[PDB]
């Protein structure tokens, strides 16, 4: 199951 | 044994007015279970293991929706970084991430893992804690910052020590028929003469899983650590992985070489010798 | 930082002559992702040949497994030819049985 990212580098 | 569940994800900025592309794959151990790709042109172009089919839309529709979103993040992680290095608009440039998590025999939590790359280089990277940040370059102090100010640790432990550890734990039983199963390697020892005083003895392993495996020469029961030559392992084609080990022997001294080869699929280790 | 593409020609079978098989070449450890990959038959370039997709290792080198069906023979030559970003000119590796 994927991880949702939302803060970019 | 012990599993682990890793996702490999790229974000590829690309040249000219080449639109960037994005690939995020899913192994549980070796296996790879499931892929996205922003090249994909189909479903055929997105496989995925049985296991995943049989999750049906729900799973699939809300994975692909986690990926969509996830290309925007990755979007402006590609922007961000240009400006951190003062790098050109035109170039090309590659972030990529590792994440997840490790169980133990019984599924309890061992690790978790969330690491960065930009241009195949250490970015940045939760510690074991899982708590705070590693920055292993000036420009990802910056990040870090932004993350503790979002408290982005706190969001991706509970991924790992939740989410992630649910999954692997259910991809193991709906997968158990090949995730489950450890294949031994299939050994045997070769000779090649070099010279009158020198020969090659090579110790061959094959059609393995997991990956996983130790290749070692002895003379008289001593390791050769310094003259054992190893490649890598490398894949069949088949979810079996290949690896071979070699020693510069003398002459006639080939009765005093064994080859040790462990593997988690092997009841007890092995020990072979050259047999004319 | 570019990496150099490591190549491994190699069958997915322990090779005997006259019986059907898979002819590999691993490409591993390279950085950027953009590579030509090339399997030759006595020189020239095989023509049926699949690929995985990209993926890439725990160091972040990028790695393709390029592969052909195949009987292989005692008078017939294998290799692959390579080219990256990182080599002047194409690298050619030939299939040795032994290796």
């Amino acid at each position: 199951e994927l991880r949702s990212r939302y803060w970019a580098i | 044994g012990s599993h682990s569940m890793r996702y490999f994800d790229t974000a590829m900025s690309r040249p000219g007015r080449g639109e960037p592309r994005f690939i995020s794959v899913g192994y549980v151990d070796d296996t790879q279970f499931v892929r996205f790709d922003s090249d994909a042109a189909s479903p055929r172009m997105e496989p995925r293991a049985p296991w995943i089919e049989q999750e049906g839309p729900e799973y699939w529709d809300r994975n692909t929706q986690i990926f969509k979103t996830n290309t925007q993040t990755d979007r402006e992680s590609l922007r961000n970084l240009r400006g951190y290095y003062n790098q050109s608009e035109a170039g090309s440039h590659t972030l990529q991430s590792m994440y997840g998590c490790d169980v133990g025999p019984d599924g309890r939590l061992l690790r978790g893992h969330n690491q960065y790359a930009y241009d195949g280089k250490d970015y940045i990277a939760l510690n074991e804690d899982l708590r705070s940040w590693t920055a292993a370059d000036t420009a990802a102090q910056i990040t870090q910052r932004k993350w503790e100010a979002a408290r982005v640790a706190e969001q991706d432990r509970a991924y790992l020590e939740g989410t992630c550890v649910e999954w692997l734990r259910r991809y193991l039983e709906n997968g158990k028929d090949t995730l489950e199963r450890a294949d031994p390697p299939k050994t045997h020892v070769t000779h090649h003469p070099i010279s009158d005083h020198e020969a090659t003895l090579r110790c061959w392993a094959l059609g393995f899983y997991p990956a996983e495996i130790t290749l070692t020469w002895q003379r008289d029961g001593e390791d050769q650590t310094q003259d054992t030559e190893l490649v890598e392992t490398r894949p069949a084609g088949d979810r079996t992985f290949q690896k071979w080990a070699a020693v510069v022997v003398p002459s006639g001294e080939e009765q005093r070489y064994t080859c040790h080869v462990q593997h988690e699929g092997l009841p007890k280790p092995l020990t072979l010798r050259w047999e004319p | 930082i570019q990496r150099t593409p490591k190549i491994q020609v190699y069958s997915r079978h322990p090779a005997e002559n006259g019986k059907s098989n898979f002819l590999n070449c691993y490409v591993s450890g390279f950085h950027p992702s953009d590579i030509e990959v090339d399997l030759l038959k006595n020189g020239e370039r095989i023509e049926k040949v699949e690929h995985s997709d990209l993926s890439f290792s725990k160091d972040w080198s990028f790695y393709l497994l390029y592969y052909t069906e195949f009987t292989p023979t005692e008078k017939d030559e294998y290799a692959c030819r390579v080219n990256h970003v990182t080599l002047s000119q194409p690298k050619i590796v030939k299939w040795d049985r032994d290796m």
